[PDB]
């Protein structure tokens, strides 16, 4: 299973 | 922006979500049948935000456990909900985040998103999503976060709001809860715009110490949650005297994208009306916080205060000002005017005057420290780790989430000590 | 190998397996690669009857894995009250510190196992 | 005639427009449906031929709630329906949403509607733009509109009436960022801008009208009284400021320093008991009292670049000259070095008008002084300081970068503001 990376949601801004 | 799409997942999610609809239905005069029986056009001006015209809540009920849909459907207001909106499985999540995020949850998630999608497409203009879930269990936590990420993928430009209950052993002495909540908090820092931290630890303490309840039940704690959720949504639901949606709120409350975890509060707490000084004092009191953090241990980045009821605005403005003036130390000085007040003339049921508090405080790191210490205690003895990896979940996700949450803690700490 | 079968049987709560394995000579103080014994694993997963059976038959109540974890550590951590009491009744080191500096009391406190916190205090736990 | 098109952008701009057009109708005897019992007010109203007078005005907001009230309210028949323009979701107090992501969705529609008004002008002078500094739309979409209008109407003048945010009147934490961003992008595109400090209007309603908590209506009717004072010359065929270009000529010797201070008198409560009407001298002296300024700042501190006095009502020219002469002997009026020191005088002889039943008493003579003074730099400095405090932590910046704006535009704007503060400092250094 691939998992969410740190800062991956920061890309939206 | 107008409409809000409500999602409730898991046991905790559905029980607080049900209580939320009862309170605000009563506030809007929507009866258990979906019939309007209110006494003022104010109650109906923004009914559209949470209801579809009889009035049907724009809510999607989700669980991997079957029985919780039975228990809400026969709940006090269980008939208002659209039947088609109930999306549930039979397996269950077994308090296992990885079952909720990756296996049992992944099998049910596309079915939910089809209901979400048809609720979205019916909206004039979509304002965002709000989710009620617990972080200590399996469905609300694991599948709730899977839903959050799916919605964020399909609606990248919409606001994601969450009311997330934090685990406390005082309420559920289940030792895998720090695992599930850390995995979830990782999801939350990346993918939500606003998260109200509903801390079961604080809920229990309030009920036990403040309310003098010897053995607080989920009904007692949910009483505080429902009142908190009514209060923080007051400006969405009642005519202002404020022209603002969820996005304008997020813009002004969140100075840094990851620091979007709010410490909600309420006054007066309950299970004679207060004066405006009383309201103001109690609203900033640690005892009134729904997150088990001492705000005098940190600093406020931003604060929103909502007063409900007929009251003197010049008294409110003065109370708020002297609190900031008398305790300037507790407020970050490089965000001018970061304490905002709004007032609504409609009070909640059974009350003449109330005040709801939304604080973006660096003291919330104490909540995450508490969870982190419990996660580290379990993780270092590697207990029950196979329950998760056995569902296909990489072990590295554990250390990844723990690192992200610990990064969150220090990020609060540096703004706590930043000077201007 | 009987030791590893016993280890698996203790972790899984297989009461009859534990008995039969022991009847065939299984090493009660077998260790896995990280030093965990059958008593560690039964204490961790809440298997009270196997805990008592292991201790009736020569299990080291104070065995430590690689990380200095005693069985009392793990039961105090996971929250197994009756097992905590049984380990103490058989002489578990109430003040044992593992490789992280933690006593069983401290793990009980961190996890909010308050009945266990009290039990350890009754049995001379330090703080 | 010599038409001016008024554009109202965002909530503040729409609601001030409502008050302004309400007052204009009263001043010219036009009814809420455009009817009334070659006229000079034809600059601001088209004339059909059935005697319907239609404001040369566009209302734009990125959400519909405020403009919906115009379409349903007392003046629902005053404006062309196609004049009132709304999107679906607003700029969320975010300049970048107003200027880039959301604003580009509707900018062409706004320009088409403006083009249709312009095509009904024989000799368009330019535009009057009303907007808040703090709003995502008022700041961000205004800047986009002003850039586009400079290209599509290259030789036309553009004037601004903009609302300066104040903690006492519903500001938000990001507003300072919005104020700087709009000011920087608009600066090269505006010939003259009149700033209204919400705290000054607030102060005046509280002091002069004894309104403890002024509503927007309270504030906007006062604002519209000053705005009407400023645009009267365009609607009554004046001798002074007879066209938009003349505002630059009369008030703005240095193009960047184009923010005159408005001081208005007298503001008198309609509830006050009978009293003698104030003379020309009395209302002229009041033009030099800080409490009457539209922007809070200390004029004693600054120097004047230009100064016009716009009188309305029962005002005899010799009495103006005597009052001004008295001022020059008694007040310390310093002009910057290379600007002529004459006051320019306009007199409109029509009685000043108030909304019937409003807070403002009807008076026999009123005056609005427009002074381009370096003292208003103090207001830019207040703004700039609030911007600096947040920006040093990059607080809230990510919201802007996520909506089509590059982070460098923040420092580019702030640098422009710093040069503007130095413009003020250097023009008035002894
Ligand atoms: N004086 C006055 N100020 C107003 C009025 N309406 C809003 N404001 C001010 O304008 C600023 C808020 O921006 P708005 O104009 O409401 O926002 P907007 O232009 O609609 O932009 P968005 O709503 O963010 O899309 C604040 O500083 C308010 O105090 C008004 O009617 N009169
Ligand atoms: C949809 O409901 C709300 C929306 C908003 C605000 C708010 O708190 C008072 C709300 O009620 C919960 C808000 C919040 C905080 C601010 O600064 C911390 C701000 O600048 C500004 C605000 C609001 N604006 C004002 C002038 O209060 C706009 C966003
Ligand atoms: N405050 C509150 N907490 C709850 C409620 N139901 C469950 N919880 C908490 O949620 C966590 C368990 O998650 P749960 O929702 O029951 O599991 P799920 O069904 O897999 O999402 C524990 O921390 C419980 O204390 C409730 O009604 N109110
Ligand atoms: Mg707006």
């Amino acid at each position: 299973q691939p998992f969410l990376k740190r800062g991956e949601g920061l890309a939206r801004f | 922006m107008r409409e809000i799409v409500h999602i409730q997942a898991g046991q905790c999610g559905n029980q607080i979500g049900a209580k939320f609809w009862e309170v605000i239905s009563d506030e809007h005069g929507i009866d258990p049948t979906g019939s309007y029986h209110g006494d003022s056009d104010l109650q109906l001006e923004r009914i559209n935000v949470y209801y579809n015209a009889k009035y049907v809540p724009r809510a999607i009920l989700v669980d991997l456990e079957p029985g919780t849909m039975d228990s809400v459907r026969s709940g006090p207001f269980g008939q208002i909900f659209r039947p088609d909106n109930f999306v549930f499985g039979q397996s269950g999540a077994g308090n296992n985040w990885a079952k909720g995020h990756y296996t049992e949850g992944a099998e049910l998630v596309d079915s939910v998103l089809d209901v979400v999608r048809k609720e979205s497409e019916s909206c004039d203009c979509l304002q965002g999503f709000q989710l009620t879930h617990s972080l200590g269990g399996g469905t609300g936590s694991g599948m709730g976060t899977l839903l959050i990420s799916k919605i964020r993928e399909e609606y990248p430009d919409r606001i994601m709001n969450t009311f997330s209950v934090m685990p406390s052993p005082k309420v559920s002495d289940t030792v895998v809860e720090p695992y599930n909540a850390t995995l979830s908090v990782h999801q939350l820092v990346e993918n939500t715009d606003e998260t109200y931290c509903i801390d079961n630890e604080a809920l229990y303490d309030i009920c036990f110490r403040t309310l003098k309840l010897t053995t607080p039940t989920y009904g007692d704690l949910n009483h505080l949650v429902s009142a908190t959720m009514s209060g923080v949504t007051t400006c969405l639901r009642f005519p202002g005297q404020l022209n603002a949606d969820l996005r304008k709120l997020a813009v002004n409350m969140v100075p840094f994208p990851r620091l979007h975890f709010f410490m909600p509060g309420f006054a007066p707490l309950t299970s004679r009306a207060l004066t405006v000084p009383e309201l103001t004092q109690q609203m900033f009191d640690s005892k009134n916080m729904m997150a088990a953090c001492d705000p005098r241990h940190g600093r406020y980045l931003t604060v929103a205060a909502i007063f409900r009821g007929r009251m003197s605005m010049k008294e409110v403005d003065e109370q708020m000002l002297n609190v900031q003036n008398k305790n300037s130390s507790y407020f970050v000085e490089w965000i001018p005017n970061n304490v905002k007040t709004a007032v609504c003339d409609i009070p909640p049921r059974g009350l003449k005057m109330s005040a709801t508090f939304i604080g973006n405080s660096t003291a919330i790191q104490e909540l995450f420290k508490r969870i982190s210490e419990q996660f580290t205690a379990m993780f270092r003895r590697k207990a029950f780790l196979h329950w998760y990896t056995g569902e296909g979940m990489d072990e590295m996700e554990f250390t990844e989430a723990e690192s992200n949450m610990n990064d969150l803690v220090s990020e609060y700490q540096q703004y706590q000590d930043a000077t201007a | 190998d009987l030791g590893k079968k016993l280890l698996e049987a203790a972790r899984a709560g297989q009461d009859d397996e534990v008995r039969i394995l022991m009847a065939n000579g299984a090493d009660v103080n077998a260790t896995d690669a990280s030093g965990l014994t059958p008593l560690h694993l039964a204490a961790t997963y809440g298997h009270l009857e196997i805990v008592e059976v292991l201790l009736k038959h020569g299990a080291d109540v104070n065995a430590i894995d690689i990380m200095g974890s005693t069985p009392l550590h793990l039961a105090a951590l996971i929250g197994h009250l009756e097992i905590v009491e049984v380990l103490l009744k058989h002489g578990a080191d109430v003040n044992a510190v593992d490789t992280w500096g933690d006593t069983p009391l401290h793990l009980a406190a961190i996890m909010g196992h308050l009945e266990i916190v009290e039990v350890l205090l009754k049995h001379g736990a330090d703080v | 005639m010599r038409e001016c098109i008024s554009i109202h952008v965002g909530q503040a701009g729409v609601q001030i427009g409502n008050a302004c057009w309400e007052l204009y109708c009263l001043e010219h005897g036009i009814q809420p449906d455009g009817q009334m019992p070659d006229d000079s007010f034809n600059t601001f109203f088209s004339e059909t031929g059935a005697g319907k007078h239609v404001p040369r005005a566009v209302f734009v907001d990125l959400e519909p709630t405020v403009i919906d009230e115009v379409r349903t309210g007392t003046y629902r028949q005053l404006f062309h329906p196609e004049q009132l323009i709304t999107g679906k979701e607003d700029a969320a107090n975010n300049y970048a949403r107003g200027h880039y992501t959301i604003g580009k969705e509707i900018i062409d529609l706004v320009l088409d509607r403006i083009r249709k008004l312009a095509d009904q002008c024989t000799g368009l002078q330019g535009f009057l733009v009303f907007h808040s500094f703090g709003g995502g739309t008022g700041s961000g979409f205004t800047s986009l509109l002003m850039e586009r209008l400079s290209v599509d109407y290259g030789k036309k003048s553009k004037l601004e009436f903009s609302i300066y945010p104040a903690p006492q009147v519903s500001t938000a934490v990001v507003e300072p960022y919005n104020s700087i961003l709009t000011t920087h992008t608009t600066l090269e595109h505006s010939d003259c801008a009149f700033m209204v400090d919400n705290e000054a209007i607030y102060d005046i309603c509280r002091r002069n009208l004894d309104i403890e908590r002024p509503t927007y209506t309270n504030l906007n009717r006062l604002i519209s009284q000053i705005v009407s004072s400023i645009t009267a010359s365009l609607r009554f065929d004046g001798a002074l400021n007879v066209d938009l270009t003349e505002f630059q000529t009369n008030l703005v010797p240095y193009p960047r320093i184009h923010f005159p201070l408005a001081t208005y008198a007298p503001v008198i409560s309609a509830e006050k008991a009978y009293h003698e009407q104030l003379s020309v001298a009395e209302i002229t002296n009041a033009c030099f009292e800080p409490a009457n300024q539209m922007v809070k700042c200390d004029p004693r501190h600054g120097k004047y670049m230009a100064c016009c006095l716009l009188y309305r009502g029962d005002v005899v020219p010799k009495d103006v000259n005597a009052a001004i002469a008295t001022i020059k002997t008694k007040r310390s009026i310093q002009f910057v070095d290379w600007c002529p020191t004459g006051f320019k005088v306009g007199i409109n002889y029509q009685p000043p008008t108030v909304v019937p039943g409003g807070d403002l008493a009807k008076v026999q003579r009123a005056v609005c002084m427009l002074s381009n003074t370096t003292a208003i730099a103090e207001a830019w400095a207040r703004l700039d300081h609030k911007f600096d405090l947040m920006y040093a932590k990059r607080a809230f910046v990510h919201w802007y970068v996520g909506e089509g704006m590059e982070e460098g535009e923040f420092s580019e704007a702030r640098e422009d503001m710093a040069a503007l503060e130095k413009d003020y400092e250097e023009v008035g250094v002894d």
